[PDB]
């Protein structure tokens, strides 16, 4: 079946460190960018980190930036959000999301995902 | 008093606003390096097309027929054919969506006029002949106002523009399919055949002139890619200018010259597209023209050509018009896009071996250097074609098809028609075909 599945995240105290793991079957979503929303209880969704599949090309939210590692494996084809420093301000459900690049991905993700809540 | 020239505005089509409204709103500053590379490499073929005339008298077509047996010199012409309709695919659709933004109709209204208006182009284009000129070069200078303007009411970063820009990266296949569109939207092969014919009549300031011509066309060529890039990225955006961002078809661009003419933009471009749609198609029935008379001698009228080459476009736009709207239409400009760049080598491969080999050319020999940076380009073009398609489909077989039945007949009949395609250049390529001379 083809479907998105974020992965980790559960609650943490501070510089929480989680290691989110999206992993994407069904559609081959690690050709163009697989990036991450996070959206406070109540807010709308924002953007979080995103990363092309060439591997460099992770664009970030201004909001966080330098906490946030995004990594990308092609074969397996998953995408790792390592979150360094965690603040209660980052407390939210984080939604996986893939794209046709890591600026589409921006703003209109293609294909989305349930999500996970992380709670510091 | 302005030295305008016709090989910009053939840079100008409404496949070249669609291809870097594309990479702009889908890669930000990321695809410049190929508006860098491909005019380099636009500018550079073109020259030897026209130096092949000066030292041959005969078009690309003519030396291309005599070189090559029936068949091969059939096939040729083919694909000339198929890249003449590629290319008037865009104009169609350009001018439908001018129309549809001036008049307020649907889009396969603006086709069903621009097939009825074709005609009316023609005649006035044999009535006048300085007029043109000086409405392609008003169109530009229109163009490049506009879109400097907003330029510079965006200030985007210049470290950034620069990165992107000499720092070449395909990071995605999305990248990579719209690479491949701009290499097609702006290397343009079936010019080639045109562009000999324009020295069969009979240079440091003609180079120099050209060079001048390129450079204004490239100039506006960034600045549309840096301009959608910086708006539709930007930092923060309305959810009306992200939805609009996210599809962004020809009809949607009045959005980008929003800040730099307030809201009267609308009528602005959809002149300056028209304009440059028209002006394409005028410039595109002499290539048509031109292969037709020299890939089998059949002479044929210019007005009966662009009649013929327009009715075929509109069968394709006109049915994905029906289809889908205009984001369908920008769909299918873009893919015309990539079938011109995916044939290119077939109309650029004989010519740089006619150049090489002294047989043709006669004595005289076009610079070593020049044929071995377009040998090693038209290379990396073939190489870049063959590594998205195999991509693609590759891609689209593992996950996204449900029947197997079927399976392996479609991965047996694309992989024969990529051997046929990779066959059919290798011997083009790694291979003589010499039985003639000046
Ligand atoms: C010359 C040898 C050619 C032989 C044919 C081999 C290629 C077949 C590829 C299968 C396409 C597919 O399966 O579709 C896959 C992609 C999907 O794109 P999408 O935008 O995401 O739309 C789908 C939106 N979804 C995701 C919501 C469903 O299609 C394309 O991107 C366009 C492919 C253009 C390839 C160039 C065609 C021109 C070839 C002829 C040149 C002379």
């Amino acid at each position: 079946q083809w479907q998105l599945v974020e992965s980790g995240g559960g609650l943490v105290q501070a510089g929480g460190s989680l290691r989110l793991s999206c992993v994407g079957s069904g559609r081959a979503f690690s050709s163009g960018a697989m990036g991450w929303f996070r959206q406070t209880p109540g807010q709308e969704r924002e953007f979080v980190a995103a990363i092309s599949w060439s591997g460099g090309s992770t664009v970030y939210a201004e909001s966080v930036k330098g906490r946030f590692t995004i990594s990308m494996d092609n074969a397996k084809n998953t995408v790792y959000l390592r979150m360094n420093s965690l603040q209660p301000e980052d407390t939210a459900v984080y939604y996986c999301a893939a794209g046709t690049s890591t600026f589409a991905l921006r703003r209109s993700p293609e294909y989305w995902g349930k999500g996970t809540p992380v709670t510091v | 008093v302005g030295p305008g020239a016709l090989v910009a505005i053939g840079f100008l089509d409404p496949s070249n606003l669609e291809t870097d409204m594309q990479a702009g709103a889908d890669f930000k500053y990321e695809l410049l390096w190929v508006v860098l590379v491909g005019m380099i490499f636009a500018l550079l073929i073109q020259t030897l097309a026209a130096n092949l005339g000066v030292k041959t008298g005969r078009h690309l077509a003519e030396l291309c027929r005599e070189e090559y047996p029936r068949y091969v010199n059939i096939c040729l012409w083919i694909i000339a054919e198929l890249a003449v309709i590629s290319d008037d695919i865009p104009e169609v659709l350009g001018t439908a969506f001018a129309f549809n933004i001036l008049l307020k109709i649907p889009v396969w209204a603006g086709v069903i006029l621009t097939v009825f208006s074709t005609l009316l182009l023609l005649g006035v284009q044999r009535f006048g002949a300085r007029k043109l000129e000086f409405i392609i070069a008003a169109f530009m200078f229109t163009m490049a106002a506009c879109f400097f303007g907003e330029l510079s009411y965006l200030r985007p970063s210049a470290k950034e523009v620069v990165k992107g820009m000499f720092v070449p990266s395909l990071q995605g296949k999305g990248a990579a399919a719209n690479a491949i569109a701009l290499f097609g939207a702006i290397i343009t092969p079936y010019n080639l055949f045109l562009h000999s014919a324009l020295v069969l009549s009979r240079c440091r300031y003609f180079l120099i002139e050209c060079s001048l011509a390129f450079i204004v066309a490239f100039l506006i060529n960034v600045s549309v890619v840096v301009v959608a890039g910086t708006i539709c990225n930007a930092d923060n955006l309305s959810p009306t200018d992200s939805n609009t961002c996210s599809d962004l078809t020809l009809q949607s661009a009045p959005m980008l010259l929003r800040n730099v003419l307030g809201r009267s933009s609308s009528v602005v471009y959809a002149v300056a597209l028209l304009a440059s749609g028209q002006s394409t198609t005028i410039s595109c029935t002499f290539a048509g023209q031109v292969i037709m008379q020299g890939f089998l001698d059949m002479k044929m009228k210019n007005w009966v050509r662009n009649l013929i080459t327009r009715v075929i476009a509109i069968a394709p736009s006109l049915i994905v018009s029906i289809v889908s709207g205009p984001s369908g239409a920008g769909k299918l400009i873009i893919f015309s896009s990539m079938v011109l760049s995916f044939e290119m080598p077939f109309a650029l491969i004989p010519l740089l071996k006619f150049c090489n080999s002294s047989k043709k050319v006669g004595p005289l020999k076009e610079s070593i250097y020049t044929v071995v940076i377009a040998w090693i380009l038209s290379f990396a073009l073939i190489v870049v074609n063959t590594y998205f398609l195999v991509w693609t489909y590759v891609d689209w077989l593992v996950h996204n098809h449900l029947p197997k039945y079927a399976n392996a007949l479609v991965s047996i009949v694309v992989f024969a028609l990529m051997a046929a395609y990779l066959v059919f250049v290798v011997y083009l390529t790694f291979r003589r075909d010499t039985v003639s001379t000046y």
